[PDB]
């Protein structure tokens, strides 16, 4: 369950960047 | 309307000190008796106990009927009181330990308040939004009101055609959809109140109620649909299983205060007639802690037992069950007694005696059984009657006696025995 | 054949004397029968009392509405001052009927409930010659029930076809009259009561009339 | 506030009033007197409870009044639910749907418990979307995390004959068995109007999306009515199915139940059957008893009898306790002696102490007096009679005066008896 | 292991080569002329040549006719069908009693059928067909066999079908890469589901995910199934199957369901004896054992004479009770054991002695030695005892209350003092009448 956080949260950062 | 042999018996007549009078509400007589079951009507009010037991002994036409019919009376319309005859338990579907244990459940109530809706108008748009909702319009002669409706209940609207225009009573817990009519304008009337519904129910069931309920299933759509087709007979439902969850789930609101528990009456009549296999599950049942108060009747003294073919008990009833039971007795009626019940018939059954035809038929109680005398006054004011007058004269009653006989004279009669 | 064929007639009020919608109770919270086949034991002991929605937080998601999602990447005049008090009183009565709902229609649990039963059921033909459904060789009662065995229980089908040689010969007694169902039953009927039994009786002979159609030969 | 079960015949009886070393106590919890009979009572309860050895049966004799019954009923509260307590009356297996022989049987079976231990993997979260071309894609959601699952035939038929929706709380299991759970409580206000009655809104799971359950649940051998039918656990609701074929009961159901001890999916844990007013059974049951013991899996019986050398039932013959000589070899007799002066005034007491009477002890006396010379069950009732008839008095101790009020309104069989002499 | 009941003990008549007993054979005691007679009955029920022999184990209560009746059914092994019937058990509300009786009859005769299966199984990897030269004119794509790749945990073989097999493989709608099943002599192919190995990694389908077969593609085993004569003709009854209003009858519980001769004996004997002629199956006649006989009515005696009179019936062992006593449905007609004199001409009579205090004290061990309890001599010395004065069934029940008095006690065997307590706590059968006889 925290991977899925970890991974949402460099999905977010990446979609934030573009 | 429509006066019956008990109607005249409007409670059990004792005071505020709890000493019979001698006459009271219908009932005249019987002092002590009438004193014992005010004892008793207390320990029904009481709520307390569980499978107490009383048996009103005595003669036949000395009051026990209407003793305990007095008790029903004296209690209201608020607490169960269930009327069995012995003979009753002889059931050709259910063996006879299933049918008393289920009047004994038909005499424990469940009093619950349940606030609750339904929305009824005539409906003036559909419209499903897979369906998320439904919203629909209804319309009554105080307005228009547009509801949000669950998409479950899309399919109860499907099943009944509701289509605009039509009026229905949509329930708000359960969703279920009713279709009353088409409207008035296009049949059935624009309802008149608000479109949203809402009201306090209070009224009461009682645990055998619920039992059946919980018996057999009901819709499913599948094979299930063959078993609403088919006979539908009683089964007796299973002791140590269901009817004791049945007992969890009613202790579990009782304790939410959702609902109250109203101990009842069971009162059987002509216990005598209840087998002997009966009587011994009768007093392996009236020990339980869930049992009402029980009341037996029987008119008959010392004689044989049902279903032993020789062992002689007193009142018919095994000594067995005659402990664990408290004894009331009833009595025969002194004349004077039989004068005032007669009266009291009379000016419940809508009949005017003048004193000498009273005075007379109470002679006849004397001769006869009281019961009799009663039986007279209705055919003797109907001659009466034919004859233009108001009153039952004594030409009446003392010639109305001539065309129908008593169990007795009747008897001797019968003497002639060819 | 009869068209005499008798009907009962009855008044409006009769067929409606069992009927009343806002004076009867609801035993929708005391119907243990209509857990069984539908509800779970774990449903009723473990999920509803950890996950149990309190008048708060149906409360709280009746709050700003949620943002909608991101699917698609692949990575690997005015207003009525009391017209508006009024929309809040009743908002606040939706709410709580929710609330008081969705406890009610959760508040007791199964007799048994779905997984006691399941583990109870054994493989439908208990105690038969013949086998249960077997997945596989790779599962043991596939190896204990021999295939002579199964022969020997001539299934109705056989029944019916080895019968059919005399069925077509010996099948002759019809009853000298006949008439249409027990009795039509007319009236001033409540509107409902003629579309369920329609609907009903469409149910029925929708499923089983092909099952019927084996019968038909002797019917 | 007066719940279903209330102040009954023996509801001081909490327990079976024992020493750890099986020894009774002169006064204990419920229970007075009887020692020597409590103290036999001990001995059957402590083997019902090593459960070690099959088909034991115990016979509690005595005149009306002893306390067979409330002897019976301090076994069964010292005994926790856990183990099968199955109490009938011999009348009650006089069946319609079932000869006597079946309905015993049956009774026999339910006082064997099997705990069930079941252990299922799952899936379990707030259905986000669905998607059906066939084949499609379902998103889960829990509030922790979330997932695509693809879907397969049959699964999509699960779905969609199921009418799952988007908000839904759904559980899957391996084998799937599909149940929803719940309604999402964002899909809401549906009740600004109406809900549908099996329709609930408590909110979507936490933690991990794959989880384990564990379910424990006691049912009865019994559950033999589970498997009688094609849908049959409706049976175990009304009585219905009535003689199951003996060739799935015997072997069927106990093969399977042993195959599950022996995996450890399940245990026997033998009770109980107590048949009070056992004399009521005819020859046919008795003898059917007589083997039913000899079998391998019998629960332990006692019986509760209180009658003399009497003819047995469906015959013209006359034995001990109105039971057959063959059946009384097969049991351990445990005899009951009436209560004297002192242990009567004492139950008397316990009486009072458990309806919430306070008497006099002059009342106390007088009332012990009565009950030794008519019958002990009637001085019980005097209690709550003489209770409420001091309660119109404005009083609030029963007392000797008061006694007799209630004894001349409530007459006992003796005195009831005694009045016959009008013979109507 | 399992619990311990009353004839938990018995594993055996007892008996040597020559048909005797030494003292205490397998657990039984005594009795050994009964358990001789038995012996030779046993005998009869292996020959398997007679039809209806019946005997009746004789005596008072107490006096073993349950433990050597049951003895019996240990001397033959679980192969044979032994059926236990009380007498009592023939009086029911769905059937007639002499239905019952006929049930039982043939609930105990058996028939043991072999049949060897043979079967191909795996991840089917080639699905080929094989062209050929025109069997007419020129149509080609002429199908003269399909060759299919089958894996499992131990080898990947190709095997070639007739096409025939095409034709069922595709209606089956197998794809390469699930796993099948096929049936030799048969000629099915069953898909039970695509292979593991393309695993539910995602995928939620309920639709079996099926581990890769263990052991050869190929495997053949006998399958070896016993069923009583009364299990086919129930089957034949009530039969099962998702078709067939009829079948249909499955909301209803089974009454009325007596079964009819045209059935049992036109349609089901002759099955049997088919498969007994063939080589495929054979009969094993069991034994119906009927305790408490004198619990049958008078038209369940006088039936037995036609039962008993059958060329298809068991042997029948009944036994019973009562001394001359009223049968049952009779208008007090007095008879040996309850049993009508006719059906008596019909049964070679087994007795059964009362034990001597010897016997009795081997008894109480040996009951002992079973139930798990130690007893020292003395106790086992009293036990003995006070069950000559009684009966011995009481004297045994006495062990396990005394031994949990011991535990209790810290005892770990019965001293005689405990004996002494229990046989205190609790009283058989005569003192108890006694007691009734002296109060009221
Ligand atoms: N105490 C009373 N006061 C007035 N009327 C009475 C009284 N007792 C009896 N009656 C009348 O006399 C009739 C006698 O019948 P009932 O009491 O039913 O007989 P039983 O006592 O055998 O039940 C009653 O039906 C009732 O109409
Ligand atoms: N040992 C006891 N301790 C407490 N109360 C008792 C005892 N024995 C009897 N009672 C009371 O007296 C009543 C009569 O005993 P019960 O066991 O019902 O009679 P029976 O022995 O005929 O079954 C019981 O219902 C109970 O209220
Ligand atoms: N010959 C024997 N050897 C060993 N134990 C015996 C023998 N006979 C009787 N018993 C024991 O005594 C009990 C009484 O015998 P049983 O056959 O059950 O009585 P009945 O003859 O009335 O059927 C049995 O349950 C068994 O435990």
């Amino acid at each position: 369950a925290r991977a899925f956080k970890i991974i949402r949260e460099a999905y977010k950062k990446y979609i934030t960047a573009h | 309307q429509r006066i019956a042999s008990h109607s005249h018996v409007k409670g059990l007549g004792l005071d505020e000190s709890g000493l019979a009078k001698q006459a009271a509400s219908g009932l005249v007589g019987q002092e002590n008796a009438r004193e014992a079951c005010g004892v008793i009507v207390e320990l029904i009010k009481s709520k307390k106990m569980a499978g107490r037991a009383v048996l009103l002994a005595g003669p036949p036409g000395t009051g026990k009927t209407a003793l305990a019919l007095a008790i029903a009376q004296e209690l209201g319309s608020k607490v169960p009181f269930c009327p069995m005859v012995g003979s009753e338990v002889y059931s050709t579907e259910i063996k006879k330990t299933e049918v008393l244990m289920e009047n004994f459940r038909r005499a424990i109530g469940l009093r619950i308040k349940e606030t609750k809706e339904v929305y009824e108008g005539e409906v003036t748009e559909l419209t499903p939004c897979t369906i998320s909702h439904v919203i629909i319009g209804l319309k009554t002669a105080k307005g228009t009101k547009q509801l949000k409706l669950d998409p479950s209940i899309f399919e109860s609207l499907q099943k009944e055609r509701v289509e605009a225009g039509d009026v229905i009573y949509i329930e708000a817990n359960s969703g279920a959809v009713k279709r009353q009519g088409r409207c008035d304008t296009y049949y059935v009337p624009l309802p008149k109140g608000d479109v949203h519904k809402k009201k306090e129910i209070i009224q009461d069931v009682t645990l055998h109620d619920l039992d059946v309920a919980n018996a057999r299933p009901q819709g499913g759509q599948d094979i299930l649909s063959m078993m609403g087709q088919l006979m539908k007979p009683k089964k007796t439902e299973i002791t140590d299983k269901l009817r004791g969850e049945i007992n969890k789930v009613v202790n579990k609101y009782i304790d939410q205060g959702i609902a109250e528990l109203v101990p009842g009456v069971l009162f059987v009549d002509e216990v005598h007639m209840l087998d002997i296999e009966c009587f011994t599950y009768l007093h392996r049942a009236l020990e339980s802690s869930i049992a009402p108060i029980v009341i037996f009747a029987s008119n008959r003294g010392n004689c044989v037992i049902r279903g032993t073919e020789d062992i002689t008990s007193p009142h018919g009833i095994p000594l067995d069950l005659l402990d664990r039971v408290m004894i009331i007795r009833t009595m025969l009626y002194t004349p004077q007694e039989m004068k005032q019940i007669i009266k009291i018939r009379a000016q419940t059954e809508g009949i005017n005696i003048s004193e000498e035809a009273l005075n007379h038929l109470g002679e006849i109680g004397t001769k006869t059984t009281l019961r009799y005398s009663v039986q007279l006054l209705t055919p003797a004011n109907l001659l009466a009657k034919i004859n233009g007058k108001d009153s039952i004269e004594k030409e009446h009653v003392e010639e109305i006696s001539e065309l129908f006989y008593d169990a007795k004279s009747s008897a001797k009669i019968l003497a002639d025995q060819q | 054949i009869t068209p005499g064929i008798c009907f009962s007639t009855a008044s409006l009020v009769l067929r409606a004397t069992d009927v009343h919608p806002l004076q009867r109770i609801d035993m929708g919270r005391f119907d243990l029968i209509g857990l069984e086949g539908r509800v779970s034991r774990y449903e009723a002991d473990t999920f509803l009392p950890r996950h149990r929605l309190s008048r708060r937080v149906l409360l709280e998601v009746a709050t700003a509405p949620d943002p909608p999602p991101r699917p698609k990447p692949v990575k690997m005049p005015f207003y009525l001052d009391s017209l508006e008090e009024k929309r809040k009183r009743q908002r606040s009565e939706r709410l709580e009927r929710i609330f008081q709902l969705s406890e009610a229609h959760g508040a007791l649990a199964p007799v048994y409930g779905t997984e006691v039963l399941d583990f109870c059921t054994l493989p439908q033909p208990v105690a038969s010659p013949i086998g249960p459904r077997s997945p596989g060789p790779s599962h043991p009662t596939f190896w204990t029930y021999t295939e002579a065995a199964h022969r020997a229980v001539l299934f109705p089908q056989q029944r019916l076809d080895q019968l059919s040689e005399i069925i077509e010969r010996f099948i002759f007694v019809m009853p000298p009259v006949e008439a249409p169902p027990p009795s039509l039953h007319a009236c001033h009927p409540p509107p409902w009561l003629a579309p369920r039994q329609a609907a009903f009786q469409e149910q029925l002979a929708s499923e089983l009339w092909p099952r019927a159609r084996p019968l038909h030969r002797i019917v | 506030v007066t719940r279903i079960e209330r102040i009954g015949a023996h509801s001081h009886i909490r327990g079976l009033g024992l020493d750890d070393a099986l020894e009774p106590r002169q006064a204990s919890q419920g229970m007075v007197g009887q020692l020597a009979a409590r103290r036999a009572a001990g001995v059957v309860l402590e083997m019902i409870r090593e459960g070690k050895i099959a088909g034991r049966a115990v016979l509690i004799a005595g005149q009306p009044g002893t306390g067979k019954t409330a002897i019976a009923m301090g076994m069964a509260q010292a005994l926790g639910p856990d183990t099968p307590f199955t109490a009938i009356a011999g009348s009650e297996i006089f069946s319609l749907e079932m000869s006597k022989t079946e309905a015993l049987t049956q009774a026999f079976r339910r006082s064997i418990g099997v705990r069930i231990k079941e252990e299922t993997e799952i899936i379990e979260g707030e259905v986000v979307e669905i998607q059906i071309d066939k084949v499609g894609k379902l998103t889960l959601k829990t509030t922790e995390m979330e997932t695509i699952y693809d879907l397969g035939t049959k699964m999509i038929e699960s779905l969609t004959k199921d009418k799952v929706q988007a908000g839904d709380v759904i559980t899957i299991d391996k084998a799937t068995g599909k149940i929803s759970k719940l309604g999402r409580s964002f899909t809401r206000a549906r009740d600004y109007d109406a809900m549908g009655s099996q329709t609930k809104f408590v909110q979507c799971p936490d933690g991990e999306l794959q989880k384990r359950k564990e379910v424990v649940h006691t049912v009865s051998l019994h559950e033999i009515d589970v498997i009688n039918s094609r849908t049959q656990g409706f049976l175990a609701l009304f009585s219905g199915d009535t003689g199951e074929i003996k060739s799935e009961v015997r072997e069927q159901i106990n093969a399977k139940v042993a195959e599950w001890r022996e995996e450890g999916k399940a245990e026997i844990i033998p009770g109980v059957l107590f048949i009070d007013e056992v004399h009521m059974l005819d020859i046919e049951s008795f003898s059917f008893l007589n083997r039913a013991l000899e079998s391998d899996m019998a629960p332990v019986l006692i019986m509760a009898t209180n009658r003399g050398i009497t003819r047995i039932r469906g015959t013209s013959y006359q034995s001990p306790h109105g039971i057959p000589i063959d059946l009384l070899d097969r049991l351990l007799i445990v005899s009951t002696t009436p209560y004297s002066e002192k242990d009567t005034k004492q139950i008397l007491r316990i009486r009072c102490e458990e309806e919430d009477v306070e008497m006099s002890e002059d009342a106390y006396t007088v009332l012990t007096r009565i009950g030794l010379e008519t019958s002990l069950r009637y001085a019980i009732q005097l209690i709550t009679a003489a209770s409420l008839v001091c309660r119109k008095r404005k009083g609030t101790e029963v007392q000797v005066d008061d006694i007799k009020r209630v004894y001349s309104l409530f007459l006992d069989e003796s005195r009831s008896t005694q009045y016959m002499k009008e013979y109507q």
